[PDB]
RNA sequence: UCAUCUAGACAGCCGGACGGUGGCCAUGGAAGUCGGAAUCCGCUAAGGAGUGUGUAACAACUCACCGGCCGAAUGAACUAG
RNA sequence: GGGCGUGUGGCGUAGUCGAGCGCGCUCCCUUGCAUGGGAGAGGUCUCCGGUUCGAUUCCGGACUCGUCCGCCA
């Protein structure tokens, strides 16, 4: 739902037509004075592919990183992470057939 | 028409400089009026003319605010379009036109307000506090052709009643402190203005040019009000601790020595309140300020700083005073920065400069700042020497020069000793004697009006019949 | 202000418009824009006369004026000068000019008190000039720019020169014209100053390009604050 | 931005048609074959390519 | 001319056809240009493009400093010589043909003009009226 | 050549379009609708272990089926003048 | 214009889908009519896509080079 939240921010402002370098500087100041919302963004923003990034806690101090789409829901992009991990276990499947044949 | 939701200002809850729910400030990213607002207004010309002013080039910008004021002439038929609603986008757009560097947009906007609240008038008092305190800060900004014209323009309003003027400012006192502090301390000078279409200079310009008029208004303000200090303390103390008032005292860079000055007038004035001397990290954090700026004159600005200098010796002496020349003893080569400033500033010599060095000399006497011999002396006979030398070619020379008599006549007064006398008697002669066209001027003549006994000057015009 | 305006798109303000303290002059083929910036600026205590000298737009580099007189070339014509001596005040003077070099803003470069020429001028070009301005006159060249009107804009407060000048030539200039001169460029760095800007004491007007250093410059040496 | 409805009032007219694939024709969106004579009223026919 | 005219021109008699050398009037270091084509000219079989007062030609250098010569560049006529007809009437000529050298902007590439130059291209380009000395 | 048809057909409106059951595998999830197989009963006038939209999965909407109005022919595929 | 083939380290050159040698010179050792020896560096296998598990290697396209054939009275 915070994911949601942050989305539904980035996209208001999106939506006034504001130019991306303003925004970006709108997060900076926000960050500076403490909005939560503002503090879970990372600043290198790709909004020219529509993909924001934002810090996740690792255990409910460590943060990660992670993209997100603007146009799909935050559970339609985990179910893209989940996509690319099943898309890398079939290589590993392949490659699992390929080790016998290709070592001898 | 407008699309869009501020959804991160409403998280935040800080209103900058409004107190009507909207959020007022400077800084160009935020502070914007929200859309939803702008959809709201009553007439689509008025929707048109907010969309124009967002826009960056200043030609539309100032087509815009023509046509606002074309509007605002025309009251009585356009009375229903000035609602609520516009003036609480109009007070988020005008605290940025204000801070624009195109002059007309400036007061364009200006005149715009005005007008609103004669016009409006017992209908703009919910919205007074937001708009008084941008209309004084533009009242009181460096230019003289903002600043003019937008404080008759004020007074017309009031009914040229000097007691309305000056009630405003004790009435929203703890307004325009507000609006000191946010130029001040919340705003930086990437904030003010855009780093893509500004350099490193003029972003540091402009934000010196905003924080300048911050600094004359808190002049004003303190004047005006004679309690400020104590109901406001706290306020005070962050807009005087923060370094950004005192990185004005530059004197290496920088257009004009207006804005030092404007530093100076409040250094001096904080003094006489005695905040300087009851807060002493603040006063220790501007004398060392002032110290370092002495050593930044140098040859090369010397003909740029000259004005300047007459001052910031004056507010040496007014604050040697405190404390004993406590002010030296906070810096350890202060000392040395004042001899070498000394000898810079001699070399080119300003109207009232010699009167400053005399006041800096008489508060150091009691403490022995300087020889009166060793050093001090050769301070006086190297200027007249060169007074001489360059006269009176100058204009205020006949001025210049009977100032440097009547100074050290006085300082020669204090010596009791040979040398001095001596000095004074051949350097005056000299002084007379090369001379250029003493005589001729009879102001010059008059204001040197003697350096001797009566009878031995006789004696000397005496000689000079006699002489081959 | 250093105000941003351009002719029909033409960055060169100095060309077509002459502003000295007293009066302004533009030319009779200008936009709205144009004509806004000096309405606005000057306000209505400052008349400005839209004028056409030789049957040309170009008045600056036709010109040389000052607040106690404006001088014209031989090729102004009756209408144009009957127009002027009636749109402008009684206290300016306005004489015809009979000299072989004709372009009277690219030949003088001057203010109210002091003046600079094109070496090359004829003596009573140069007495009339003394006397019509009432201005002390001297024969320099900037840097080997004999077109000292183009290639300086001065005023009372200070003076903008060429940009590759010499510093020897600068101290000369400045202690001969007893103002401070500062070596700079307008217009996104095109090197002629006079046709790229007028200024007087209080207003200085400029074309779009010029960018905000060289307008701070402006400023700085103007004194227009 | 317009308004929702009347984006949706004025795409009625300018959007929501279908494309003859022979001759560029717009088209009612239910049609099923183009009006004009020298496609020979082909059945041919795609949507109107819409944005976003 | 085209790109950067300031406002358009009355037809000035054609002089200058494609082959002419013209004295190069600036202090660029170029002492002739070699016109190659005009500006705006238009399309006929057997005419050759020509150039009046007032106009941007392309043309090379002949004759003049090395690094100005073997290449082509913008010029703009400042001298014609072949009598004009104006709207008050007056025939008029120079003794000469003369350019100077310019960018597609219409800026000079040098800084005095040596002679007289024609009002008609003073009018039309603000730089050369910039750096002209007298105007006629 | 197949089908439907005064025991009410095809268009157009309006209403329902349900339970066992979130049927069995498989997936971090997939409940009619990512797929693999099966694809059966009840209540019925009638409703697919689903025609699409559809959500992370739901929810929701619509279908092909049955009903009121209409009262009489109509739908699909193909052939050749 | 068209056809056919070609492209490897600073240079030359070997490549069956699982980049070596020689030459230039980096260092060290070694000595007239100046050698030899030993460890070195050196590639986006012309480039871009697909196949494979992995393409110098297979395929398709592009670039480049080299050959061959081409107008009239
Ligand atoms: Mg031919
Ligand atoms: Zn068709």
């Amino acid at each position: 739902p915070l994911i949601e939240e942050v989305k539904l921010a980035v996209q208001g402002l999106i939506d006034q037509q504001m130019d991306w370098n303003t925004i970006e500087k709108l997060i900076k100041s926000e960050q500076k004075k403490g909005n939560r919302i503002a503090q879970l963004l990372n600043l290198p923003l790709n909004l020219k592919q529509n993909k924001i990034s934002v810090k996740l806690d690792l255990s409910s101090n460590e943060k990660i990183n992670v993209t997100i789409d603007l146009g799909l829901s935050a559970y339609a992009n985990a179910t893209e992470y989940f996509n690319i991990k099943k898309t890398s276990a079939q290589k590993q499947k392949k490659v699992e057939k390929n080790v016998g044949k290709a070592m001898k | 028409s407008f699309g869009g939701i501020n959804t991160f200002q409403q998280y935040n809850t800080d209103l900058g400089l409004g107190h009507n729910g909207v959020r007022i400030s400077l800084n160009y990213f935020d502070g914007l009026p929200d859309p939803s607002l702008l959809n709201s207004l009553y007439s689509n010309e008025l929707k048109l003319i907010f969309k124009s002013l967002l826009k960056r080039d200043e030609t539309t910008k100032e087509k815009a605010l023509m046509d606002l004021s074309n509007l605002i002439s025309d009251f009585n038929q356009n009375e229903y379009f000035f609602n609520d609603i516009f003036l609480l986008c109009w007070s988020q757009i005008y605290a940025k036109l204000i801070i624009s560097d195109y002059k007309v947009i400036r007061l364009q906007s200006h005149q715009i307000t005005i007008m609103l609240v004669k016009s409006l008038r017992k209908k703009i008092s919910k919205f007074l506090k937001d708009f008084i305190p941008l209309i004084l800060l533009g009242t009181c900004e460096l230019d003289y052709s903002v600043s003019k014209p937008s404080l008759n323009e004020l007074t017309e309003c009031f009914n040229k009643d000097p007691a309305k003027i000056n009630a405003l400012w004790a009435v929203f006192q703890e307004q325009l402190l507000n609006l000191v502090k946010e130029i001040v301390v919340n705003e930086n000078e990437d904030t003010i203005s855009d780093e893509r279409y500004s350099s490193k200079e003029e972003s540091e310009f402009r934000y010196h040019r905003v924080i300048a008029s911050a600094v004359l208004l808190l002049i004003k303000l303190f004047v005006h009000n004679k309690d400020v200090s104590e109901r406001n303390s706290s306020s005070l103390k962050v807009i005087l601790s923060d370094e950004s008032i005192w990185k004005l005292l530059n004197l290496k860079n920088g257009q004009n020595t207006n804005a030092y000055e404007t530093v100076l007038r409040l250094i001096d004035v904080l003094y006489t309140r005695g905040y300087m001397p009851s807060h002493k990290n603040i006063m220790k954090l501007a004398v060392k300020k002032l110290l370092k700026s002495l050593t930044h004159i140098t040859s090369k600005n010397i003909l740029k700083v000259c004005p300047v200098l007459p001052s910031i010796l004056n507010l040496l002496a007014t604050l040697d005073d405190y404390e004993d020349g406590t002010i030296w003893s906070y810096d350890k080569s202060s000392k040395e920065k004042v001899l070498k400033f000394l000898s810079v500033s001699r070399t080119s010599p300003s109207p009232g400069f010699f009167n400053a060095v005399f006041a800096l000399y008489s508060s150091t006497k009691r403490h022995s700042f300087l020889d009166y011999y060793l050093e001090w002396l050769p301070f006086w006979q190297k200027s007249v020497q060169r007074l001489n030398e360059k006269g009176f070619s100058a204009r205020n020379s006949a001025e210049v020069l009977n100032e440097f008599w009547t100074n050290f006549l006085k300082f020669a007064e204090d010596s009791s000793e040979e040398r001095v006398k001596k000095m004074v008697e051949s350097e005056i002669f000299n002084s007379l004697s090369c001379g250029k066209s003493l005589s001729e001027y009879t102001k010059l003549n008059q204001t040197l009006s003697g350096v001797f006994p009566p009878d031995k000057w006789e004696r000397e015009i005496e000689d000079y019949f006699t002489s081959d | 202000m250093a105000t941003r305006t351009q002719f029909e798109n033409s960055n060169e303000i100095g060309v077509f418009s002459k502003l000295t303290n007293t009066y302004c002059l533009v030319a009779v083929g200008g936009s709205e824009n144009f004509y806004s910036a000096f309405e606005a600026e000057l306000g209505d205590a400052i008349p400005i006369v839209h004028t056409t000298i030789a049957g040309t737009r170009i008045i600056g580099r036709m010109t040389a004026g000052n607040r106690r007189g404006l001088l014209v070339p031989t090729q102004t014509t009756d209408q144009e000068l009957q127009h002027l001596r009636n749109s402008l005040p009684d206290s300016v003077k306005i004489q015809r000019v009979e000299e072989r070099l004709s372009a009277l803003g690219n030949v003088i470069c001057c203010n109210d008190y002091v003046a600079l020429v094109h070496p090359d001028i004829d003596r009573e070009t140069e007495e009339l000039i003394s006397d019509v301005l009432g201005v002390e006159v001297f024969r320099q060249t900037i840097s080997g720019n004999i077109l000292v009107g183009s290639y300086c804009s001065l005023s009372n407060q200070g003076g903008l020169v060429h940009p590759q000048t010499s510093v020897q030539d600068q101290e000369e200039l400045s202690s001969l014209l007893q103002v401070p001169l500062v070596a700079g460029t307008v217009n996104r760095g095109s090197s002629v100053v006079g046709a790229g800007m007028v200024v007087n004491d209080y207003l200085a007007v400029t074309g779009l390009d010029t960018t905000a250093p060289e307008l701070s410059v402006i400023e700085s040496i103007f004194r227009l604050q | 931005i317009i308004e929702p409805s009347l984006k949706a009032l004025a795409s009625k007219y300018n959007c929501d048609k279908s494309v003859c694939r022979k001759c560029y024709a717009r088209l009612p969106p239910r049609a099923t074959n183009c009006r004009k004579r020298k496609c020979g009223h082909t059945n041919q026919l795609r949507p109107k390519k819409k944005l976003k | 001319s085209g790109n950067g005219a300031q406002g358009t021109k009355f037809r000035i008699s054609l002089g200058l056809p494609v082959g002419a050398i013209m004295n190069c009037a600036d202090n660029s270091g170029a002492r002739n240009l070699y016109i190659i084509a005009v500006k705006g000219s238009g399309s006929r079989l057997n005419r050759l493009p020509a150039a009046s007062l007032g106009d941007m030609v392309m043309a090379t250098v002949k004759k003049g400093k090395p690094e100005l010569r073997k290449k082509v560049m913008p010029a703009i006529v400042v001298r014609q010589a072949k009598s004009w007809r104006r709207r008050d009437g007056v025939f008029l000529y120079f003794e000469d043909n003369a350019g100077v050298i310019a960018n597609p902007k219409g800026e000079m590439k040098g800084s005095a003009i040596t002679g007289p130059v024609g009002k008609e291209c003073a009018d039309l380009w603000p730089r050369v009226a910039s750096n002209s000395g007298v105007v006629v």
